[PDB]
């Protein structure tokens, strides 16, 4: 069934599972035409497919060329997401295929289910968690590779860098979702916090800075404070 | 005009024949139904005064034999049987009439209701849905389950309706996932009409039979089957025009005939609101839409 606060630790057992987030698959800018009507222009997007136990990220880049000549793009985006996730599963060796796929938006259930008819033993699940994965395009290196792409392209990353050498999956995911929540609520402040200190660099093969353990505590505290502040401002509490 | 005699009526029971029904009191001298119109299927059904659970009944066609009803005190229910001795049977029928102990199938001559509800229902197809090949008539009751229900336990007692499932390999061609799931025309016309049912009359016949079982026995799997076959059509962009027009007539008489007090369990909100207002054929069910709005606007 659905994924919630109660069955949260299931994410970190040894049953392979992936999260799929489609919020950045179909991205547009809205602008005014010469005659004063509104039009959209698509920009490149991506499917955010993540194994929360291992950190492996399967970033599938969605090139604007996919939309050319198509109607009902927002609907089509869901089907293209499910098509590409299915192809990813097919491309993986049997022992690496997931036992569950957890979609972050309920509208993805039917498209994925239909595309996964060949994999009846892979369970497609919704979630009640309010996961922040839409902010994945606030991670500079991910945004950069998406925006530069000239063709459909799959790019692999570990979204935990090397954290798992020192902490558990559970702790890694809480850090990741805290960082993304912060970047979602106030990107400018979130990014300030991460880079303020120029003596803490991001390795060429990483996405986040090379914080020491103590520095991560300070960071995480700083991201929590950011999040709670923005809440008071949102609601006047 | 044909006759179905009853040996006796030992327990208090409500007896239906098609859309008509009569209360019969314990050991009231009731001995059959006469003047039953030849040319259509029929159903004679029961609900004991003591157990408003388990409505049950028998589909039959009088052209296929001489049938009669006999209460069984071991199994506790009215059983349909066949009399093979043609002479012995006209003898019972004629003596019971002479004594005038038989009710008359009470058809108004203006009324096409039963024809309209059973236009495409054929006994031969019923006996494939209700497989019991040593009887010419078919038993159904409230609690019988369908083959699909069983898949998600006793197969001898199953309603073997055609399995329809919108999220199946059958329904979805590989490579046309999105196309076929949003436009079931493929599934309807090639898989189901041309493939399994062969023509629209067999399809309509199963749809009508499912509705009738839902209505007369409250058989829930039949209600599911009836809704699924409507939805398959309403969710197909490409439907022969002869089918759409006939469908409007079929559903009209089905909605017209339903007991008003039952619309809550027998009518699936989602399917009807999707068929009448969201689907490809939203504009092709004018009579069905007009009667639904003027009788059950709540459900919509």
């Amino acid at each position: 069934g659905a994924m919630n606060s109660s069955n949260y630790a299931e994410l970190f057992n040894n049953d392979i599972k992936l999260f799929v987030d489609d919020t950045n698959v179909y991205r547009v800018t809205v602008h005014k035409t010469f005659e004063g009507n509104v039009a959209t222009k698509a920009i490149n997007g991506c499917i955010f497919t993540l194994n929360p136990k291992t950190g492996h990220l399967f970033l599938k880049i969605i090139h604007t060329s996919v939309w050319a000549g198509q109607k009902r793009l927002s609907q089509l985006a869901k089907w293209k997401t499910a098509e590409e996730v299915s192809a990813l599963v097919r491309s993986l060796p049997k022992e690496e295929q997931p036992k569950q796929i957890i979609v972050t938006r309920k509208a993805m259930l039917d498209p994925l289910e239909v595309h996964m008819l060949d994999f009846p033993n892979i369970a497609i699940r919704p979630t009640e968690l309010r996961l922040p994965f839409s902010a994945a395009m606030s991670i500079d290196k991910l945004s950069d590779v998406v925006m530069k792409a000239t063709e459909p392209q799959m790019v692999l990353f570990n979204i935990y860098d090397d954290w798992l050498d020192r902490i558990s999956s559970y702790t890694a995911f809480s850090r990741l979702t805290l960082l993304l929540r912060a970047l979602k609520t106030n990107e400018e402040s979130a990014k300030m916090i991460l880079l303020s200190d120029p003596t803490i660099t991001i390795k060429s093969y990483h996405l986040w800075p090379s914080f020491t353990d103590e520095q991560w505590i300070t960071i995480e505290s700083q991201m929590r404070d950011l999040i709670l502040t923005e809440y008071g401002r949102k609601y006047n509490v | 005009m044909n006759t179905v005699p009853f040996t006796s009526a030992p327990i208090e029971v409500t007896i239906g024949i098609d859309q008509y029904s009569f209360n019969v009191k314990e050991n009231q001298p009731f001995h059959g139904i006469k003047d039953i119109p030849i040319g259509h299927v029929h159903v004679i059904h029961f609900q004991h005064a003591d157990n408003s659970s388990m409505r049950y009944g028998y589909w039959f066609d009088c052209r296929m034999g001489n049938f009669y009803i006999q209460y069984d005190p071991k199994d506790g229910l009215y059983k349909m049987m066949e009399e093979r001795d043609g002479a012995k049977f006209e003898n019972i029928v004629h003596n019971f009439k002479e004594r005038q102990m038989m009710v008359s199938y009470p058809k108004i001559d203006e009324d096409d209701t039963w024809y309209n509800l059973t236009e495409f229902v054929q006994m031969d197809k019923i006996r494939k849905i209700v497989r019991k090949d040593e009887n010419q008539f078919s038993y159904v009751d409230s609690s019988m389950t369908t083959v699909q229900e069983n898949e998600l336990s006793d197969p001898a007692h199953s309603l073997n309706y055609t399995v329809i499932n919108f999220k199946s390999r059958e329904a979805i061609r590989p490579g046309h996932e999105m196309e076929d799931f949003l436009d079931k025309s493929y599934y309807l016309n090639t898989v189901m009409l041309q493939g399994i049912f062969k023509n629209s009359s067999n399809y309509f016949g199963e749809l009508q039979f499912a509705f009738l079982n839902a209505m007369f026995f409250g058989n829930y799997g039949s209600s599911l089957q009836w809704h699924a076959m409507i939805e398959l059509i309403c969710s197909s962009a490409t439907v022969p025009k002869h089918m759409l027009d006939k469908l409007d007539e079929i559903l009209y008489y089905q909605i017209k005939t339903l007991p008003e007090q039952y619309s809550d369990i027998l009518l699936n909100e989602r399917v009807w609101n999707i068929c009448l207002y969201s689907s490809f054929q939203k504009n092709s069910l004018h009579n069905t839409e007009k009667i639904m709005e003027n009788k059950y606007p709540e459900l919509l």
